[PDB]
């Protein structure tokens, strides 16, 4: 709770911020990890083993 | 919320809108 | 901020510059730094 | 309001909260459990599995109609 | 164990609605949540056993209707297709039940809401686990009844009642179409069971006399069934009910209209695939309707300002995508996208409801902004949902929408090109309004009021567990189920879905096309995101054009007011029928015209005749 | 969940009227008249009424929105309204 | 204030006919796009021959005469 | 009577038009940072016409202003949720007073 | 006010009575004549022709001659 | 009203079944299009006129004409689905319609009025009545699991086999039937209360609760397991289907 001009904004609890940051970080890491594995495949640079 | 006992001792309104009979008696 | 009407309404919104509300583009991408850091640690450690 | 406390409804009314809803909740589970037993026993009897499972599935513990309809030429 | 899957929600509803006065607002929530959760775990064992174990179960209880040969018994059919719908419907229903425990914490009539949710889940389970065309119809109309009951859960409102009655009328036209289709099915095969119809669906090659027309028997039945599918799935013909049906509670929007009961049409098309495959004429109609619906919803949803209404048009677009994915005779991809969407759209509705509830029920995006710092969790969750929806690479929405688009490209026919074009433009539009919703609600400078910000509280535990589970789903489930459902030569579906060898283009969808086609959705999504950012976050706001150009104002009104459907359709059909009810049928046919030639209008001349007998 | 007291309403309304460029904040009594005690334009009364409207998050129907021409009437209207 | 006889059934910037014209134009957009799709003639531009299956296009396995 | 009523009624119609125009302008310009210049120009439209003193020309100006506003008005205005026409209106209304429920309605003799 | 009977309104009661006493409200104008001669004389004929032709086309498809529906 | 709608409306159809459909097999075939024409327009006209009625008992009375004219389509189809399914509709109608007039009779006995305008918001003062009224609203609009749907669907499959057009026209009956049936319920039950008109309420007493019980049990029992009634009639309705036929 911080008041600038009358209005106050209740600071969120630690549990919410930690969970949101963790889920976002998991999403980003998963996207990059998938881009490492089959990123060239969707780009068309290399087939899995077709050719 | 999930531990406090309720306030409504008996369900609101009589069943079939009939007042309960005299104590120690029957409908 | 121009004209008597704009000045009045702008002066009424001086609470909109609250620190928790002023800038939100800095929080547009929540966990990009931690995710990129973890991915870099994973990438370097594999070899 | 003042008059909605004099109206009897099956659902319970607005903001219903009986003094002994904990005990009533426990009874309702036990009643649901008791009526779910014959349904489960009935289901295990009338169910038919024409195909043997790839791996041992839990339904083979109680169900016994596994690979029974393979002779479909003599069905009624 | 399989009857318990269907009847636990029914027992929970029958307890929470008949004896809710003894359980209160907490016991009634516990009963329904526990029953639906046990049904969900039983559906998980059912998935481990039927879909993965490859041993379907067929269960018949008793005969329902027994005419000479009109046999529609109480049969349940659990195959690969049914089990996927089970693990989707029941899991989403359990999460919505858990969400509503905290959402309906101050509403007075919470027990009736949960009873309605449980009865809806029961009807949906009867729909998906239907062996006949009548049990399927039983669920197909019970689901409409439950949606109608839940839409006006706040009966005091007038808009809720109007929306509910409109939804019932549209679903009633859909039910009329479905009933005609079912009647057609019995006239050909003299049965309504799925096994016999799908076994004998290839032999008939005759023609009927339908409404003074000579048509094809199978094609007419397929078109009539697709009419019902259009009615329930809110397609091009009959869709106005879905945007208006948002007057109900948010959990009603998340379950009743996002995950389930809009995918009922897609599920019915996919299940009746061994019959739709033999009517190539119907597939063209399905493809055209799906493409039109997707593009129209995408165009309509870019100018809405209500938070809940923007998501409804996203659901309509996704359902259109599934429909013309079924139209290319690729039902595996349709069900895959159905299951994918039932995650990141339920998540979107739940996060939007979490924002709305904390914002004192403020639903206008013009009056929210700068909520990212205040609502960290919900902002992250809506970010995940939006990124999945737009089709961000290597995400749940990427493994299905991209496949649908590339499949539409390789369907080298007149109908396929139209669907490909509309589905390509709809990707750009979807990206635009999804990113506009994300930007306006969370990242723009604050436009709300002081009171809304002062009274802010993020989602508590009961409203956060379903969110987190849906986020994990929308992160990983698409990748996990990519191989089993849309793989090459997969036997996961077994006999659930039939695709004829002639119209099989799944292999060419992967390596027969330039890599540019596989990157069109990503490029269009990036373009839409850039356009949304440049029009919302930083812009001179040239809206003065909307105040000086007459065409721009009318163009803005066209997209905002649902392409002028509600106004035009009302005046030209509903008002006309209301006049047709009174001004003619009641006013002239039976008012006095029968009376004047009847017993007292002119037949009372006997008074002027009997009195003359004195002569 | 409790309606704010009258003096709390007075604080916010007087702050709103004080934070105006044309007015002179030297003497702003709760009992003042916009067109008789402060000497303003006729139009800027509408702006002050609006700014009061979003400041309390309430929609005054347009019929009696212009009836508010004094600080006394504004406070009474935003007080006797229950949903504010 | 006597009630109206039709007192049982009771987009303001547009009229019914003008909005019907707008709807007709919007649907004519779809019709014109369909005509353009017909004019494209994607059927003649298929890059692969029709798939041919063994055992006479799987005649026996598709319900054909044995 | 005209000097007190026929002229003063227009002095209230102009207030109504200003209120509605200001609300519509805020509706069109979503962001608060942009609404300021638009509102300033909107009042400049009225503030330039204050030079008139004869009713022979002002009335048609008010008619034209109403005609203009009626066609640049926002198709979907903003309504407070609990205000009439809003989304939260009549959600859980307070039950009416004076309503009573009787018991033992139909009982023989 | 110890009575459950409704406090009936003059306007609603008169409106309902007028809506129920419409038997004596014809003037036999061209609108009523055209309306009863079209939507009461032609639509039944169109429908009857529809069923008769449906039976005829069902009969001809099987090769059997038409059935005398008169 | 229960006698007039419950039974007195079943004389015409029973008279047709007993003395017309058999004594003249040749005459029945010739007049089949005539009956289809009258019944098709009656379903369309009556289910449409019902929307513009303001009397509570004059709306349900118009819900019987559409239902009873749907029966005469079934009888003249001359097959097991048609004739056999038309009997279930009359048994269902004899229970659903007569139960609706009990619901109206409940409202009329307390408040001596029948105009729908005076009624509204009863869901908050008469909840047991609202629950019972809604159930028979669902039955009147041909919901599956109710006795009306079994008869309604069996008639449609019995007429589609004879004429696809008449089964199409009769199928719009359930489109319009579901329109006024729920729209009446929304007006009478749902909505806000009107304390200016009527303010004293009393929910269902012991008699009304008990009276509706056999209707509730006898409506789903026929709606989920109609085999009990159907198997008692097939031997008798099949001999009715063919009388002059010998092949
Ligand atoms: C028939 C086949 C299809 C069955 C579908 C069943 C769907 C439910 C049908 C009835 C729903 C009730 C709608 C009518 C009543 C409207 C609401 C009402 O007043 O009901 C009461 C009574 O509560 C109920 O709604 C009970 C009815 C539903 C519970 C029983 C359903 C049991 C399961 C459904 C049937 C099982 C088989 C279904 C499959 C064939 C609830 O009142 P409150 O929520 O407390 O608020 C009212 C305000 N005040 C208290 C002041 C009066
Ligand atoms: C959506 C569209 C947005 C709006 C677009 C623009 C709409 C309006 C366009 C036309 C506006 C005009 O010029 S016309 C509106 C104003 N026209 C005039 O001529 C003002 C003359 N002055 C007076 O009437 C009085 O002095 C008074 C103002 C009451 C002051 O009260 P006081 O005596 O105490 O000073």
């Amino acid at each position: 709770g911080i008041t600038y001009k009358g209005v106050t904004v209740h600071t969120p609890k630690t549990w919410h911020t930690v969970t949101g940051k963790g889920l976002c970080a998991v999403m980003w890491f998963w996207i990059l990890y998938r881009a490492k594995q089959d990123g060239p495949v969707v780009m068309g640079w290399r087939h899995p083993w077709d050719g | 919320r999930w531990a406090t006992p309720g306030h409504e001792e008996r369900p609101k309104g009589y069943f079939m809108n009939r007042t309960p009979p005299a104590p120690g008696q029957s409908r | 901020p121009l004209g008597t009407t704009g000045e009045f309404f702008r002066r009424r919104d001086e609470w909109r510059k609250h620190p928790m509300l002023s800038n939100q583009m800095r929080h547009a991408l929540p966990g990009i730094g931690i995710g990129v850091g973890a991915f870099c640690v994973y990438l370097v450690g594999e070899q | 309001g003042d008059f909605r406390a004099k109206v009897w409804s099956m659902t319970g009314g607005p903001n219903c909260r009986p003094k002994h809803w904990r005990r009533n909740t426990a009874i309702a589970m036990f009643g649901v459990f008791l009526v779910c037993i014959p349904i489960a026993k009935l289901s295990a009897k009338l169910e038919q599995r024409p195909h043997m499972p790839v791996r041992p599935i839990p339904s083979q513990i109680w169900c016994k109609n596994f690979g029974t309809k393979d002779d479909y030429e003599k069905e009624h | 164990m399989y009857l318990l899957i269907v009847f636990l929600p029914l027992l929970g509803s029958s307890v929470a609605g008949f004896f809710g006065r003894f359980l209160g607002s907490e016991g009634s929530a516990i009963m329904t949540t526990t029953c639906v959760s046990f049904s969900s775990i039983l559906s998980l064992i059912a998935f481990y056993e039927v879909a993965l174990g490859a041993s379907a179960c067929y269960l018949r209880i008793a005969p329902w209707i027994s005419s000479e040969m009109f046999d529609a018994s109480w049969g349940f059919l659990f195959d690969s297709l049914t089990v996927v719908m089970l693990i989707v419907v029941t899991f989403i229903s359990s999460l919505v039940h858990l969400y509503s425990i905290s959402y309906m914490s101050e509403d007075p009539h919470s027990p009736r809401f949960m009873c309605y949710l449980s009865i809806f889940t029961f009807f949906m389970l009867m729909l998906v686990t239907g062996d006949n065309f009548l049990q399927l119809f039983l669920g197909w109309e019970g689901v409409g009844l439950a949606s109608y009951l839940l839409i006006h859960f706040w009966f005091t409102r007038l808009q809720a009642d109007k929306a509910a009655i409109k939804a019932m009328l549209v679903n009633r036209v859909g039910d009329f179409g479905l009933a005609l289709g079912i009647l057609g099915c019995f006239t050909l095969f003299q049965t309504v069971d799925f096994s016999t119809i799908f076994a004998c669906a290839s032999v008939p090659r005759n023609s009927w006399i339908f409404c003074n027309m000579r048509l094809n028997a199978i094609s007419l039945i397929c078109i009539l069934l697709f009419i019902g599918a259009v009615g329930k799935s809110a397609q091009i013909g009959l869709h106005t009910w879905l945007p208006d049906a948002m007057e109900g509670p948010t959990p009603v929007s998340a379950l009743i209209h996002a995950a389930t009961m809009v995918t009922a049409g897609v599920f019915m098309i996919a299940r009746c695939s061994p019959l739709f495959e033999y009517s190539p004429t119907a597939l063209i109609v399905i493809t055209f309707a799906g493409a039109m619906t997707s593009f129209l919803a995408a165009t309509t949803g870019i100018l809405q300002n209500d938070l809940k209404r923007v998501i409804a048009y996203s659901t309509c677009s996704q359902l259109g995508y599934m429909i013309f994915a079924c139209g290319i005779s690729n039902y595996s991809v349709s069900v895959f996208h159905l299951m994918n969407h039932a995650f990141f759209k339920a998540l979107l509705f739940l996060s939007a409801g979490s924002v709305i509830h904390a914002m004192s029920d403020e639903q206008d995006m013009r009056k929210m902004g700068g909520l990212a710092s205040s609502f960290p969790l919900t902002y992250a969750m809506m970010l995940i949902g939006s990124l999945s929806l737009i089709g961000f690479p290597f995400l749940t929405g990427f493994y299905s929408k991209d496949v649908i688009l590339e499949l539409a490209y390789t369907k080298y026919t007149i109908s396929g090109n139209f669907a490909f074009w509309l589905g390509s433009v709809s990707v750009l539009f979807t990206s635009y309004y999804s990113f506009r919703l994300l930007f306006l609600t969370f990242l723009v400078p604050t436009n709300s009021f002081g009171r809304d910000i002062s009274r802010c509280h993020d989602a508590p535990i009961p409203m956060a567990i379903p969110l987190i589970l849906l986020a994990l789903g929308s992160l990983f489930v698409g990748y996990l189920a990519k191989d089993m459902m849309i793989g090459l030569g997969t036997n996961f579906w077994a006999n659930s879905l039939l695709v004829l060898p002639k119209n099989e283009i799944l292999a060419e969808s992967e390596f027969a096309a330039p890599t540019i086609i596989k990157l069109i959705p990503i490029l269009f999504s990036t373009l839409g995101a850039f356009v949304a950012y440049n029009v919302n976050l930083v812009a001179d706001q040239f809206q003065r054009a909307f105040q000086t150009s007459t065409f721009c104002n009318r163009l803005y009104s066209f997209f905002n007011k649902r392409w002028f459907f509600d106004q035009v359709l009302n005046d030209f059909l509903v008002r006309s029928f209301l006049r047709f009810g009174y001004e003619v049928s009641f006013e002239a046919l039976d008012k006095g015209a029968i009376e004047i030639l009847g017993p007292y209008g002119i037949s009372y001349t006997f008074r002027r005749l009997a009195e003359r007998i004195s002569q | 969940d409790d309606h704010l007291s009258r003096e709390a309403v007075v604080d916010r309304v007087l702050d709103v009227v004080k934070s105006f460029p044309k007015v002179d904040p030297s003497k702003v009594t709760p009992e003042v008249h916009f067109q008789n005690d402060l000497g303003l334009d006729s139009l800027d009364t509408v702006e002050i009424v609006m700014a009061i409207e979003e400041e309390f998050k309430l929609e005054i129907p347009d019929k009696e929105a212009d009836k508010i021409d004094s600080c006394s009437l504004a406070i009474e209207y935003v007080y006797n309204h229950p949903m504010s | 204030k006597p009630l109206s006889v039709n007192d049982e059934l009771m987009a303001d910037t547009v009229g019914k006919y003008e909005a019907l014209a707008w709807l007709s134009g919007g649907l004519g957009f779809f019709v014109g796009l369909g005509l353009l799709a017909v004019l494209n003639d994607k059927a003649s531009k298929v890059p692969f021959t029709p798939r041919v299956y063994p055992y006479d296009n799987l005649r026996v396995e598709l319900g054909g005469e044995p | 009577a005209a000097y007190f009523a026929r002229r003063a009624a227009q002095k209230e119609r102009v207030r109504i038009l200003y209120r509605r125009a200001l609300k519509d302008t805020l509706n069109w310009a979503v962001h608060r940072h942009i609404f300021y210049r638009d509102a300033s120009d909107l009042r400049e439209k009225f503030n330039v016409n204050q030079d008139v003193e004869d009713v022979d020309r002002i009335d048609k100006l008010i008619a034209h202003g109403e005609a203009e506003y009626n066609k640049w008005r926002h198709p979907d205005p903003y309504i407070v949720p609990w205000a009439p026409g809003g989304s939260k209106f009549c959600r859980n209304p307070t039950p009416p007073a004076g309503i009573e429920i009787v018991y033992n309605y139909g009982l023989e003799d | 006010g110890g009575g459950m009977e409704t406090n009936k309104n003059k306007f609603i009661e008169d409106w309902g009575s007028a809506r129920e006493n419409l038997e004596h409200n014809f003037r036999w104008t061209r609108r009523n004549f055209a309306l009863i001669g079209i939507f009461g004389i032609a639509l039944p004929i169109i429908v009857y022709k529809g069923i008769v032709k449906d039976f005829h086309m069902q009969d001809e498809d099987a090769g059997r001659p038409h059935r005398k529906f008169l | 009203s229960v006698i007039l709608a419950g039974i007195l409306l079943k004389f015409g159809t029973y008279g047709f079944l007993r003395f017309s459909i058999p004594m003249f097999p040749e005459a029945t075939l010739c007049f089949t299009p005539f009956i289809y024409t009258l019944s098709a327009i009656a379903i369309i006209y009556t289910s449409l006129t019902t929307l513009r009625q303001i009397d509570l008992k004059k709306i349900i009375a118009y819900s019987s004409v559409a239902h009873m004219n749907l029966v005469t389509i079934g009888m003249f189809s001359l097959n097991i689905q048609g004739i056999g399914g038309s009997i279930l509709l009359m048994l269902s109608h004899g229970l659903v319609s007569s139960a609706l007039f009990l619901c109206v009779g409940v409202l009329y006995d307390r408040h001596k009025t029948r105009l729908v305008r005076y009624y509204g918001g009863l869901v908050s003062t008469m909840p047991n009545f609202s629950t019972i009224f809604f159930f028979f609203t669902l039955a009147n609009m041909s919901l599956p699991g109710t006795s009306s749907f079994i008869g309604e669907f069996l008639i449609l499959v019995g007429a589609f086999q004879r004429n696809s057009l008449v089964a199409t026209l009769a199928a719009l009956g359930m489109i319009l039937g579901a329109a006024y049936s729920l729209w009446l319920y929304n007006r009478v039950v749902s909505g806000n209360l009107k304390p200016d008109f009527l303010h004293k309420f009393s929910d269902l007493n012991g008699r009304e609760v008990f009276i509706f019980i056999p209707f509730l049990v006898g409506l789903v029992w026929m709606g989920v397991y109609p085999k009990v009634f159907l198997d008692c009639m097939h031997t008798s309705v099949s001999n009715l289907v063919q009388h002059g036929k010998f092949h």
